[PDB]
């Protein structure tokens, strides 16, 4: 039932199954609560992502950073920052506290590093979390694929934008990868280029995903990778979220972004409360006996 | 013949034994044809080049970078501005991607006047030659290429291109990096083909001679033969904007789109050069008129990049 | 014997149908360069060529 999940077209092949449903919904709002945006391209137009097979490129590393410290400044609260690896992430951080510019970043929020203690782990949920709250900033980084994407629901000013740094393949493991890879080109005739795709999509949309749990709920997030531009892998991306990833918003500079963040925030940090709710997007008793409710639902649904 | 010589130097609609009135002013009320919306057409199309805005009319902003993106400034005041038509601006504007007919539409609709059929001229001589085909070099490859094939159709009959042609072909990518195999996407609106490396410097004296000058554009990321110096901007570089947009309008395709820039006396005129040089990361000449630039850039190098004394030589 | 025969039967398959493309589009490319064709049609032909192959 949830909305994480895509393409749907790839499950049942995955997991050998026939369902009798394959449907999507559109995410239904008088006011969006959602902006996904690839700011692909460094503001010194090096095409930022992880394409280099995760290999020691300063120049990505250089942009990440100066994209960060930036959007640091421009997003309110809390910021929650997912690495492909936590090789990259450990190697990453190393690279901006020398080139000074995590110093910088503290300055906007407090980092908080995630690492395999959950003894780490609890304290930097816990101080991350009230120092959202306090009078500071707090800024969590983690990886795409660690249990911090799992259990940790980013809701109202717990993680007001989510950015997603590179692409997240795991290349590392390749044996095993490459065992169950081939084992789906064999019985279910899989392209490797194809699962590696939905795999590493299904990651970026988990941490989107828990973005949001309500309608007064919002969420930036950061596709920091050329690779989000190919229409495949957007065209694998949840159909509602796709609908909010208008082309406009494609291979984006780091100051579009921030542009378009300011934006997003100025529209969208406006009062609009429950009674502006019933416009649209909110349907009262009164509009259910109205079978308008009936008609007008019926768009709502999405199939693939 | 490479400097495309005719709109340039020829200048064909410079107007001679112009009909300049007893008070000396140019009579141009008889050769620019009156045009309704007088007060919602922004602006006057002189038939010697130069064009007027109103900066106080409602479609300012748009008609301003209208006539930026295709005339040459030459004053802004306060309530109105003055822009000159040059075949430089204009093949500027057609680099870009823009239309003849819409260049033509856009200005009509402009006008206050009817356009003048020598300035209407004039950017048919400037607009659809100059600029149509672009001549790639990836992986070392001279790939030369066009949106629309029409224009390299017509090219490619001619014997002399077609003696430069190589027929080569490219290859795809494995699965440690698919990507240049997912390179096949958007192979619509594009076309092109690799040419002998020898006779490209004929080539280009044929195809300018041909009317179709080639827009060079090196791929210095793919580029696996020259080595990369690992050249990188040092921290203290912060690109402005009108620094980023220049760059941006020269790598916006993601290769270095060969051109000049002109930057006005106290930009940060060695940052974006010394950017677009650690962009390259390939080795990099620098000319100048004296020994000072020459230690002034490696000083400003040694400020903004990480090239060393051993690296950086006068 | 069927794992090099999967990954043979497979490698071939890319290598040929990958290059014997840019062979045809080498072919289109001698058309725009000698042929009479219509241009704005012989790109539609050549995708013809190369999606009945590839289909």
């Amino acid at each position: 039932t949830s909305g994480t999940l895509s393409p749907l077209d790839i499950y049942p092949k995955i997991l050998d199954f026939h369902p009798v449903t394959m449907a999507t919904f559109t995410m239904t709002l008088a006011r969006v609560c959602l902006c996904p945006m690839i700011i692909g391209r460094g503001n010194d137009q090096v095409a930022i992502s992880s394409k280099f097979e995760t290999r020691e490129d300063i120049a990505v590393i250089r942009n990440y950073g100066n994209l960060l410290l930036e959007m640091s400044a421009v997003v309110p609260d809390g910021i929650v920052a997912f690495f492909t690896s936590y090789q990259y992430m450990e190697s990453t951080v190393a690279s901006w506290y020398e080139q000074g510019i995590l110093e910088n970043i503290q300055r906007n929020k407090l980092l908080f590093i995630e690492t395999q203690d959950g003894a780490e782990t609890s304290v930097a949920l816990e101080k991350y979390q009230e120092a959202c709250e306090n009078g500071r900033g707090a800024i969590l980084l983690s990886v795409a694929r660690g249990k911090v994407s799992e259990g940790i629901d980013f809701v109202h000013h717990y993680g007001r934008a989510v950015i997603m740094f590179g692409v997240p393949y795991v290349y590392t493991q390749s044996r095993i990868l490459k065992a169950r890879l081939e084992y789906l080109r064999d019985q279910f005739q899989i392209r490797e280029n194809d699962f590696l795709t939905f795999d590493a999509m299904r990651h970026a949309a988990q941490c989107v995903g828990r973005a949001i749990r309500g309608k007064t709920d919002y969420g930036l997030m950061v596709f920091a990778d050329k690779r989000f531009a190919r229409g495949d892998k957007r065209g694998k991306l949840p159909r509602w979220i796709q609908e909010h990833l208008t082309d406009a918003n494609l291979n984006l500079t780091v100051d579009e972004g921030v542009q378009v963040a300011k934006y997003f925030l100025r529209q969208m940090a406006q009062p609009f409360h429950r009674e502006d709710q019933l416009g649209l997007s909110l349907l009262s008793l009164e509009q259910l006996e109205s079978e308008e409710t009936l008609k007008r639902i019926e768009q709502i649904a999405q199939q693939l | 013949p490479q400097e495309a010589v005719p709109s340039a130097a020829g200048k064909q609609v410079d107007e001679s034994g112009t009909k300049v009135d007893e008070y000396g002013a140019k009579d141009y009320r008889l050769q620019m044809p009156l045009k309704d919306d007088h007060t919602s057409r922004p602006l006057w199309v002189a038939p010697d080049g130069h064009i007027f805005l109103e900066a106080f009319s409602p479609v300012y902003k748009y008609a301003q970078d209208f006539l930026v993106a295709i005339a040459e400034p030459v004053c802004r005041p306060t309530h109105v501005h003055e822009y000159k038509l040059t075949a430089y601006s204009l093949y500027a504007a057609v680099s870009v991607g823009l239309q003849t007919s819409d260049i033509t539409e856009y200005l009509r609709k402009l006008s206050k006047t009817g356009v003048p059929d020598g300035i209407m001229q004039f950017i048919k001589l400037c607009t659809v030659s100059y600029g149509k085909v672009k001549l790639v070099l990836k992986h070392n490859r001279y790939f030369v290429e066009s949106c629309h094939p029409d224009v390299i159709q017509h090219l490619l009959q001619d014997p002399v291109i077609r003696e430069c042609r190589l027929r080569n072909s490219e290859l795809f990518d494995f699965y440690e990096q698919m990507d240049k195999d997912e390179e096949e996407e958007e192979e619509t609106q594009t076309v092109s083909f690799e040419v002998k490396q020898e006779m490209i410097e004929e080539l280009q004296k044929r195809c300018i001679h041909l009317e179709y000058p080639l827009l060079a554009e090196y791929d210095f990321r793919n580029d696996s033969v020259n080595p990369d110096i690992n050249i990188d901007l040092k921290p203290t570089a912060v690109l402005r904007p009108y620094q980023e947009k220049s760059l941006r309008k020269m790598f916006g395709n993601g290769r270095a789109r060969s051109g000049v820039i002109v930057l006005p006396c106290g930009a940060g005129k060695s940052l974006v050069g010394v950017t677009a040089a650690c962009t390259v990361r390939k080795r990099c000449l620098v000319l100048g008129n004296s020994a000072v630039s020459v230690e002034q850039w490696k000083a400003q190098f040694k400020m903004w990049s990480t090239i060393d004394d051993s690296q950086i030589c006068r | 014997q069927e794992n090099e025969q999967r990954r043979l039967f497979i490698q071939k398959e890319e290598q040929l149908q990958q290059i014997l493309k840019r062979k045809n589009k080498q072919a289109f490319l001698d058309e725009l360069e000698s042929s009479d064709l219509p241009v704005a049609l012989l790109l539609a032909q050549h995708k013809d060529r190369s999606t009945q192959l590839e289909m």
